[PDB]
């Protein structure tokens, strides 16, 4: 499933990355001196380009998503095991207790 | 204030003990204890040990108690004078 | 159009109902059958925002039943002749194109399509292009059609799709 | 005795998406590990004068040791309402004896057609969800070689009604519905 | 007004970069051991053993808030719960599992004391019961007493048949979920096997009647403590000998 | 099926709405900004007002992108929540674990019982056979 | 440039669904 992280992680480093972009065109489009001239056509291009991937990106893994979004909320679970595996480290538990009792009593035998 | 307050809360009392009884008979008693008569307010007739495999339980309210205090009634039998048993 | 409107409807509640709860049943009754049908003088019916007034419960002789009639508001949709309507596609096919607009349904005919339009059988989904592909027209696109007339049946109305009227189709 | 209605839905998938559908169905279905079942079905025809043969299917499960043969009886598609979107057949399920092939041939049916189905089975309440792919048997008596009838799958959803109420149906729709989009279940006509 | 629009960008993108760079992780990870599902904004998972057929109407819904998250437990289903079964002569693990884990053994001792109390009243038996609020009363031998009651905590006890009473409703549930109702020959119907196998492995009255057998939590649990009580009984007896 | 083509319209309306509403009020500050000569309305009014449209596009914009976040997250929990393959392989993974454990437990626990009855035998062997005599 | 398609893989083929269908019930590549 490692790959709905990556695809998370993409996304997000994207849009902060648009963002940025964004707030350096505009602190350029009030600046005095806009000296980043071709410097700030290649930011436009980069800002779109990273718009158009996220799009794309989004669009694809909602697919994805709808390839086996089935609504269904699913039954299967491993309810069955889980209760098993308890009941069984519960009994274990009781055994080490009768156990230590048995040792305990058996050391009182001794110290006399 | 106190007769309207008495009222109040012995009719809510009536109701707490009837959905007590419906949710008796649902899960665990299953037709081994009947309701017999429910009046909001005035009694509420409780039978046990059916004809089947009758007896009456009625809890009513009476405006209000001044003279003699207010208990249960079990309406049909009159149950006998049994000391430790009957106080229960 | 969406229209909300004040609908007189009647109710047959079965004596078994009646005791307790006897006013909300019928008020609970009334969505039952009004939502899921149609008709055609006033269209798809979606949801009663609120009923308006119960009235009087009068008796049948001989049947037992009950009659209320309910004054109550819903709002409606009715296709009308002559107008355009934004719409969403369906299935394509070949004979025609069948598109959906909430619970009402319409059908395009080929002919309606415009001419220099084609199927296009070989693309794995069935959709319709152009020669020079500046318009294209896919299942699950939007699209806006002139009804040419409202036609209903069995509490089901479905019109024609023309596009020949300007500023029609995708954009 | 009440008869029992079988209502069928069928539908195909292709080898190559076989893995979806199976994950798919797990999901959906109540929680029990897949069946994998294999079984050889013959069909027995009867020419009597009525120019209707009778027909009636036995399977014997090969993977399944110690499990009687079922012997079923298939009755005419009885689909009337178009909102019902099921096919109704009468069914009688009975279980039989290893000697059935002999008790069918001495009464007078005759072998016709025989088939090996190999498959997953699943079952969400009543419904049970059977997906198999039909291979085809050749040489006169034999299973050790099969070739398959096709590359895709079979998947077919059957419920075994008591024939009391109805809305049975619904509920299938209602299934069928989810996989709908890995695969269109619908009711398709056994005529052509 | 351009200095303030880009201020306002800026800082915003800067949050979402704070706040980019383990609420995902922890629902991930609360998946995987509990069962989870998707309605409206609320987003819900299933605390009951209905997957493992249990027939026992109530809804195991626990909701899952932001709060790196919280487990929300569905009310009266909280504390701790055990039931305690005493025979008298008379008569690592995360914040949110701890609390799932302790609701659903609460649902389960729940689940365990409503067959038990409807078995107790409604079940004819030899020397019969009586159940009071939260308490079953057996006798099942003349100078014995059983006791079985559900200690709801809501904040002289045998282990050996409260571990028995949850495998005992343990095998129940799984009865109805079995391999065992799968037809292998697809055009067979569905049932037990064994149920199959009666036709034409022919079966008499008794095997018939072993397979369907109507028996009870109670009846059992209470044959389990009379061997007991006789076991000890007999060894107390020699041991004097 | 209708459900899910239902849900899949709703995301990708989502998603399409917005990349036109980010792409569309970058091109509205842009529209904007550029000086253009000035008539009538006045500066003193042109100048608050543009600087007040400027700081509220701003706002929109930041608010798409929070929202372009927030159906992101919503994917994520869906694609953990109801992926449907990864689960059912991450159940049968569990169960694994379980039986695992289970099994080793009755091991331990059967050779522990079978040590403690050897004991056992060789205390009633003795005990019984103790002279003693009160 | 949006593109156009991207994901036209067909799970179910109906001429398929029609043989099997079609096998079943009377018998067709199966004698």
């Amino acid at each position: 499933l490692a790959n709905e992280r990556l695809r998370a992680l993409e996304d997000i480093e994207r849009e902060i990355g648009a963002i940025l972009q964004n707030a350096g065109t505009v602190i350029l489009e009030l600046s005095k001196e806009k000296t980043n001239e071709r410097l700030l056509d290649r930011q436009a291009a980069a800002f779109t380009a990273s718009v158009q991937h996220v799009e794309a990106e989004l669009s694809a893994q909602i697919r994805y998503l709808t390839q086996v979004a089935t609504g269904q909320p699913h039954e299967g679970s491993s309810y069955s095991s889980r209760k098993d595996c308890q009941m069984a480290l519960k009994r274990v538990d009781y055994a080490r207790l009768k156990l230590s009792d048995v040792a305990r009593t058996c050391e009182q035998m001794l110290e006399n | 204030m106190y007769n309207c307050l008495h009222s109040f809360c012995l009719s809510l009392q009536l109701e707490v003990l009837h959905s007590q009884t419906l949710m008796l008979i649902r899960e665990r008693w299953g037709d081994l204890v009947q309701v017999e008569r429910y009046h909001a307010g005035k009694c509420l007739s409780l039978s046990v040990w059916n004809q089947q495999v009758v007896h009456k339980v009625t809890i009513k309210i009476d405006e209000n108690d001044v003279s003699k205090p207010l208990q249960i009634f079990h309406d049909p039998p009159l149950p006998a004078s049994d000391s430790k048993l009957v106080e229960r | 159009m969406f229209y909300h409107i004040s609908l007189e409807h009647e109710i047959l509640l079965h004596p078994r109902y009646f005791g307790p709860n006897l006013l909300n049943t019928v008020k609970q009754k009334l969505f039952t059958e009004v939502e899921g049908t149609c008709t055609g003088k006033y269209g798809f019916v979606i949801a009663v925002t609120t009923i308006d007034n119960i009235g009087a419960g009068v008796i049948q002789p001989g049947r037992g039943f009950v009659l209320y009639p309910v004054k109550y508001k819903a709002i409606v949709f009715r296709p009308f002749k002559g107008e355009v309507v934004d719409a969403v596609v369906t299935q394509v096919n070949k004979v025609g194109l069948f598109t959906e607009i909430g619970p009402m349904s319409c059908f395009i005919s080929r002919h309606s399509i415009p001419s220099e339009m084609e199927f296009d059988p070989n693309s794995n989904p069935p959709c319709y292009k152009t020669m020079d592909e500046d318009i294209v027209i896919q299942q699950d696109d939007e699209i806006r059609l002139k009804i040419v007339g409202t036609r209903v049946d069995k509490n089901d109305i479905f019109a024609i799709g023309s596009l020949m009227d300007d500023y029609l189709g995708l954009v | 005795t009440i008869n029992m209605m079988e209502y069928l839905l069928q539908g195909s998938v292709l080898d190559h998406s076989l893995e979806s559908l199976i994950h798919r169905l797990r999901g959906l279905c109540d929680n029990m590990e897949p069946e994998t079942f294999l079984d050889h079905e013959m069909v027995f025809l009867l020419k009597g004068q009525q120019a209707s043969p009778f027909v009636l299917r036995a399977r014997r499960s090969m993977d399944r040791a110690g499990a009687p043969w079922h012997l079923r009886y298939l009755g005419q598609p009885e689909m009337g309402d178009k909102n019902r979107h099921a096919l109704v057949r009468n069914c009688v399920d009975i279980a039989t004896s290893e000697n059935l092939t002999d008790f069918l041939m001495e009464m007078g049916f005759r072998m016709d057609h025989e088939f090996v189905a190999k498959g997953h089975l699943f079952r969400k309440g009543i419904m049970k969800i059977m997906v198999y792919k039909i291979f085809r048997i050749l040489v006169p008596g034999n299973t050790d070689s099969t070739e398959a009838l096709s590359l895709s799958y079979l998947v077919e959803l059957s419920v075994v009604a008591p024939a009391g109420q109805d809305m049975v149906s619904d509920d299938m729709k209602n299934f069928a519905e989810q996989l709908k989009p890995l695969v269109h279940l619908e009711k398709i006509d056994p005529k052509r | 007004s351009l200095a303030g629009a880009a201020q306002i960008l800026l800082k915003g993108a800067e949050r979402l970069t704070k706040s980019v760079t383990d609420f995902n992780s922890e629902l991930l990870r609360l998946r995987q051991h509990w069962k989870l599902r998707k309605v409206g904004d609320k987003i819900l998972g299933d605390l009951s053993y209905r997957s493992a057929g249990s027939l026992f109407p109530h809804h195991g819904t626990f909701e899952v808030i932001k709060n790196p998250l919280d487990v929300q437990i569905p009310s009266d289903l909280e504390g701790s719960a055990y039931i305690k079964v005493s025979i008298q002569k008379q008569a690592g693990s995360p914040h949110w599992q701890t609390k799932l884990e302790a609701a659903q053994n609460v649902l389960l001792c729940k689940e365990i004391f409503a067959q038990l109390s409807r078995e107790a009243v409604q079940i004819k038996s030899q020397v019969p019961h009586i159940v009071v609020k939260n308490q079953i009363i057996s006798q099942p031998f003349p100078s014995l007493q059983l006791s079985i009651s559900l200690c709801h905590s809501s904040n002289d006890h045998l282990y050996v048949l409260e571990h028995n009473l949850h495998l005992l409703i343990r095998e129940f549930h799984k009865q109805t979920l079995s391999s065992i109702m799968m037809p292998h020959p697809a055009s067979a119907p569905f049932g037990h096997k064994r149920m199959r196998l009666s036709g034409p492995q022919a079966f008499d009255k008794n095997e018939i009647n072993s397979l369907q057998s109507s028996e009870g939590l109670l009846e059992k649990i209470i044959k389990q403590a009379k061997h007991i009580f006789l076991r000890s009984r007999a060894a107390a007896t020699i041991d004097s000998l | 099926p209708q459900s899910k083509e239902t849900l899949l319209q709703s995301y990708n309306k989502r998603l399409k709405d917005d990349i036109k509403s980010i792409m569309d009020n970058f091109t509205e500050i842009i529209k904007t900004a550029k000086i253009e000569d000035e008539t009538q309305v006045s500066r003193a009014t042109q100048g608050e007002q543009d600087n007040y449209e400027m700081h509220v596009r701003a706002a929109n914009i930041v608010r798409a992108g929070e929202s372009l976040m927030k159906l992101v997250s919503d994917l994520k929990q869906f694609l953990i929540l109801n992926d449907f393959p990864s689960v059912n392989e991450a159940i049968d993974q569990r169960n694994q674990q379980l039986r695992t454990l289970q099994e080793e437990c009755d091991r331990k626990l059967i050779t522990l019982r079978d040590e403690i009855s050897i004991d056992l035998y060789e205390l009633e062997e003795e005990y019984y056979s103790s002279s003693s005599s009160l | 440039e949006s593109g156009g398609l991207r994901p036209n893989k067909q799970t179910f083929n109906p001429t398929d669904t029609n043989a099997l269908v079609a096998a079943v019930a009377f018998g067709k590549g199966l004698s």
